[PDB]
């Protein structure tokens, strides 16, 4: 099924899969660490629901057993929320756009030791901005994350191979020489190693936010990582 | 829960 | 300087820079931990020397050198461990006189999960038929890439190594589609290696909190990841 | 520091 898709068709299915951007309950009258984290965890919890329904529509995903689907999402969930975050923030140098009504710079991250995760996210957004990452490439990278993060932890590999073919096809179409397609391909996939690093750090930061007073799904996804 | 929603 | 090299000379400079394989001293929890930390402390001294010989690395400033090595050191020990274990499926070859199986990993708590992930990586390298020439290219990529986001020169040198990898894959007959597919598979494994290094760093810091003693090079490198 | 000295 997913294996018989062409590059354009893979791109159409992924762009059409994209989840909505959500609003936070940010009250800019209302001044806190508890409330700021409350606003972010409320948002992430609503985003987890749309992610689950987005994952279902990624070519190849529903061919997995329930168990495996559960597993890949347990590994990938914070990485996917993070690259989605970094992508919407691309055009706000110096800021993270948690939602259209919640744009924070790094000083507002002091409110919570979250400032170290903020800066990491800022520098990834900058990286994306330098490379002028495209919407089409972004949706490929996000699908590579879901599929790759928990794979080591076959059909999955065939599908990952197709998404690589699609990335290269986006880059030939964008006028890039053979040598440049492969370099861009490396740089894009090298960023995913940084994304995995920020997700391990953010997990540790989340765990210790709970272990010194979260929701259902979010707490569940957090506990998956022990 | 994840199990459920999926 | 690095950038004037051909793909063939990049490979030879990297192969020749390789550290030697070290021997363990000739199992309870603390005796095992003692063997591995002593070994890891010695391998760190040769890694710093291998680093100086990686082309482009000597061109960096001293504090940038330090930053890269402090971000990357455990990923680099891990991928060398993984490479030596390739031909002993089932087992981890820490030194030629220290080949351990899965079951011996239980003599240390929290180690069994890290053991399993290392075994899965080596298993993955084994089934991709990873060659020594690709391996040296990946190891260099991890050194330049892991801390680069926390510069144009570093990116230029990574671009050089990617070209070297593709050049290796074209020499081996693979098609153009297989070349980019293979390049993708190799870099995505770096993201698992970053994940292992993060579970490994936490594990080491809590080992430090009990009491195997940690001194010298190894302690300093661990403290560098606050 | 140690690291400084080995890098030179």
């Amino acid at each position: 099924l997913a294996l018989s898709l062409t590059a354009d068709q893979m791109v159409s299915a992924l762009l059409d899969a994209e989840p909505p951007i959500l609003y936070s309950e940010y009250d800019p009258t209302r001044p806190s660490e508890a409330s700021m984290m409350g606003l972010l965890t409320n948002l992430a919890d609503r985003e987890l629901v749309h992610m689950i329904n987005w994952a279902k529509r990624v070519p190849g995903f529903v061919d997995l057993t329930l168990h495996d689907q559960v597993h890949l999402l347990e590994c990938a969930w914070l990485e996917i929320l993070m690259i989605g975050l970094v992508w919407r923030s691309m055009e706000h140098p110096g800021k993270l756009l948690f939602a259209p009504n919640l744009l924070l710079d790094r000083n507002q991250g002091k409110c919570v030791g979250m400032v170290e995760i903020f800066d990491m996210l800022l520098a990834t957004s900058s990286r994306f901005r330098m490379m002028n990452l495209q919407g089409e490439e972004f949706v490929c990278l996000k699908s590579i994350i879901l599929l790759n993060s928990g794979v080591y932890t076959d059909h999955i590999h065939r599908v990952l191979d197709k998404i690589t073919d699609t990335l290269i096809h986006l880059m030939a179409k964008a006028g890039l020489t053979l040598q440049q397609q492969h370099q861009r391909l490396a740089q894009l996939l090298l960023i995913l190693s940084h994304i995995r690093h920020m997700s391990n750090k953010g997990m540790e930061h989340l765990y210790s936010m709970k272990c010194k007073n979260l929701y259902g799904l979010l707490l569940e996804m957090l506990d998956a990582h022990r | 829960i994840l199990h459920r929603l999926l």
